[PDB]
């Protein structure tokens, strides 16, 4: 069901065996490298590889966790086949200026499992230009290079904010208004695992 | 805008619309401090590098990787993990490694553990095709999208500038680096010993020791450029005034 849906909650205790396979994951995680950070362990033990079995996982990356996310990367079965750079401007396109040199742009590892087909490879290119908007907010080109590379398919979003609601998107969270949930798969296989609406553990 | 669209629709890459794109007595105490150009040809693969002397305090490693002959011997980073630099790096020093955009942004990560590094910047080197909007690019078949930027990442061991550099896309056949990467390392004040291992004639500089296959000539003498270095010059940043 293609409007966008949303679940609120800790993606530490969500059992996300209920929300089927997909043909790109993203994610922005709080590494512990505000807002709830996860352990390293509590990264690796993240059940991403129950999300997808032949598709593409976009990983934010920074600091650190460059190497942490190639780890987890291939830890969750994945191989890291690209690396998008978001290159930080203005709202005139100048770049906006890690202790030994200042940080013009952000990080995102594409990774992949199994062998996808169907997929648009090649339509764009592996560097964002694009204004920084609020903390923390990731650009929106990252939506549509997804939706051009893979259009129409079913996309998840780990750590996802309400502005990162999407058509085609699942978007998870802890900073969600609640649970919307329109596909009939997915509202029949929450029900049963969560027949009075609560994720514990 | 999208530029991601745009470059959809167009062909011109996203990076071709950024803008813009004193620290000059630093470049001037830079160039007082640097020692001569010194360079040897010499067969790395062949060529034990325990006689290149003394210990270095920046590498800049830039080994030739087969996917920069797309259209055109080539080292595979079997190749380069074999390379024993950790003989040849100080206790404190640093390494800069060009990875290119495939499989190298993890194996140079590799190299860089194996050889006692821990990554501290990863210099992006950002490709414009301003002069060539139409030209497309073949893919590696593992890409997922087209591939225009280079990366080299910093290494440390032991105890001004943007981690980016824009320059148009050279020529099909041109290997060449951005020469931008010298101003980095240089402005970081690191020391005085510095390597770049398969340099050419063309990248020979002062302040640099090149060393490299094809090399024309080579004025190289461990003891004359040990010299440069003996006491009271054994510390030197390389960014302070030369010692009278
Ligand atoms: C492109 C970039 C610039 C983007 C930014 N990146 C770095 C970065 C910065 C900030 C954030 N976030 C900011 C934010 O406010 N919230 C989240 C989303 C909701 N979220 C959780 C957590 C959770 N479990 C743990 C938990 C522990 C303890 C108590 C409760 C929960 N389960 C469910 N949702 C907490 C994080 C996102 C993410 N990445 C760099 C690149």
């Amino acid at each position: 069901l293609f409007p966008p849906q949303w679940i609120c909650c800790d993606i530490r205790y969500l059992d996300v065996s209920i929300l089927g396979k997909f043909a790109v994951v993203m994610a922005d995680p709080p590494w512990d490298i505000p807002y709830g950070t996860l352990t390293d362990d509590e990264m690796r033990r993240l059940n991403i590889p129950v999300l997808q079995d032949d598709g593409f996982l976009f990983l934010w990356v920074t600091g650190r966790a460059m190497e942490l996310g190639r780890e987890c990367l291939n830890l969750w079965g994945y191989e890291r086949v690209d690396e998008i750079i978001w290159v930080k401007t203005n709202q005139l396109q100048r770049i906006i200026r890690g202790h030994w040199l200042n940080h013009g742009k952000e990080h995102c590892l594409v990774g992949v499992k199994g062998n996808p087909q169907g997929f648009n490879q090649g339509l764009d290119c592996d560097v964002i230009v694009a204004e920084v908007r609020s903390t923390s907010h990731k650009p929106d080109e990252i939506y549509g290079m997804i939706e051009r590379l893979s259009p129409g398919t079913r996309k998840i979003e780990l750590f996802g904010r309400p502005h990162n609601v999407q058509p085609n998107w699942i978007t998870l969270g802890n900073q969600l208004d609640g649970i919307h949930l329109l596909d009939p798969d997915v509202v029949a296989r929450f029900k049963q695992r969560y027949p009075d609406g609560i994720i514990s553990k | 805008n999208d530029y991601c669209q745009h470059f959809v629709d167009t062909g011109h890459r996203p990076q071709n619309f950024i803008r813009d794109v004193l620290i000059r007595l630093k470049d001037e105490l830079i160039a007082k401090s640097n020692t001569p150009p010194m360079y040897l040809q010499a067969d790395i693969e062949a060529f034990d590098i325990r006689e290149l002397t003394p210990k270095f305090d920046v590498i800049l490693l830039e080994p030739p990787l087969e996917e920069y002959y797309r259209e055109t011997k080539c080292w595979t980073w079997d190749d380069i993990m074999k390379l024993e630099i950790d003989e040849i790096a100080a206790p404190r020093s640093f390494i800069f490694l060009w990875c290119g955009s495939g499989e190298g942004l993890d194996l140079g990560r590799v190299c860089l553990r194996k050889w006692g590094y821990r990554r501290c910047e990863d210099i992006c080197w950002i490709k414009t095709n301003k002069n060539n909007p139409g030209k497309t690019k073949t893919l590696d078949p593992k890409a997922v999208f087209q591939r225009t930027k280079e990366h080299c990442l910093m290494g440390i061991k032991g105890t001004v500038d943007i981690d980016l550099i824009i320059t148009e896309e050279p020529e099909i056949g041109n290997i060449e680096k951005p020469v931008e990467i010298f101003h980095i390392i240089e402005h970081f004040c690191l020391g005085r010993r510095r390597l770049h291992l398969f340099g050419r004639d063309s990248t020979i500089r002062p302040g640099w020791l090149t060393v490299g296959p094809t090399l024309t000539n080579s004025n190289y003498n461990a003891e004359t450029y040990a010299s440069y270095f003996s006491a009271p010059n054994s510390y030197l940043t390389g960014c302070t005034e030369e010692i009278e």
